[PDB]
């Protein structure tokens, strides 16, 4: 029993490493999309502003 | 000793923590990036402006 | 109670894909269950139980496994008569039974 237990957690802990990667994935897609809405808020704002002003 | 199979689930437990943490550092970086990349951007906007409000004048 | 028996060197907790289960099994039956709990999921390490006690009728020990285990786990576990526990160190608890215990019996007197 023993040693085939351990073979196979062995294996199977594998896909706890792959969905946390996909995890970090997800984390990195939030920081594109936040990004993004950053810059756009920031900048929009401050052009029309710069705009209005001349 | 039990320790053989809880070393296993606290290390994929710890490399699960450091990937996300990366990634989260990642994201803070991102944001800080924004305001940057935003700032320059505003500037170089105003310049453009004040080139063509001065060819006005 | 738990407050007799239990402290944090027995757990795996505070983390994302990590949990501690807590079963009782009769004495008897005990030495079928150390082999049985833990074909009673997928994500299970060998080696997973730590014993807190065993009493008169019976043994308590927690199980250390991944999310995904845990309700197969359980639902295999009363399927096969093993009884689920998951006092999962909770430390506000036993604490306010031993302030209780203290403190009662010394009020009544």
């Amino acid at each position: 029993s023993d040693a085939d237990v351990q073979k196979q957690i062995k294996h199977m802990m594998a896909f706890i490493e792959q969905e946390a990667n996909e995890k970090a994935e997800e984390i990195d897609a939030k920081a594109e999309e936040e990004f993004n809405i950053e810059k756009g808020r920031l900048v929009q704002t401050q052009r029309l502003k710069i705009m209005e002003y001349y | 000793s039990q320790s053989q199979g809880i070393q296993q689930l606290l290390q994929a437990e710890k490399r699960a923590a450091e990937k996300v943490s990366e990634a989260r550092k990642r994201k803070n970086r991102r944001l800080k990036q924004a305001k940057e990349e935003a700032q320059a951007e505003i500037e170089q906007y105003r310049l453009q402006r004040e080139k063509e409000f001065k060819a006005k004048e | 109670s738990l407050a007799e028996i239990v402290k944090k060197d027995d757990f795996v907790l505070d983390s994302e894909y990590l949990v501690t289960l807590l079963v009782v099994v009769p004495k008897l039956n005990h030495n079928d269950w150390i082999k049985q709990y833990e074909t009673l999921a997928e994500m299970v390490v060998p080696r997973s139980s730590n014993v807190l006690s065993e009493d008169q009728d019976s043994y308590l020990c927690n199980v250390t496994l991944f999310k995904k285990a845990v309700d197969d786990f359980r639902h295999k576990a009363r399927e096969n008569k093993f009884i689920v526990r998951d006092f999962q160190y909770n430390e506000e608890e036993m604490r306010a039974d031993k302030e209780e215990m203290n403190r009662l019996s010394t009020d009544k007197k």
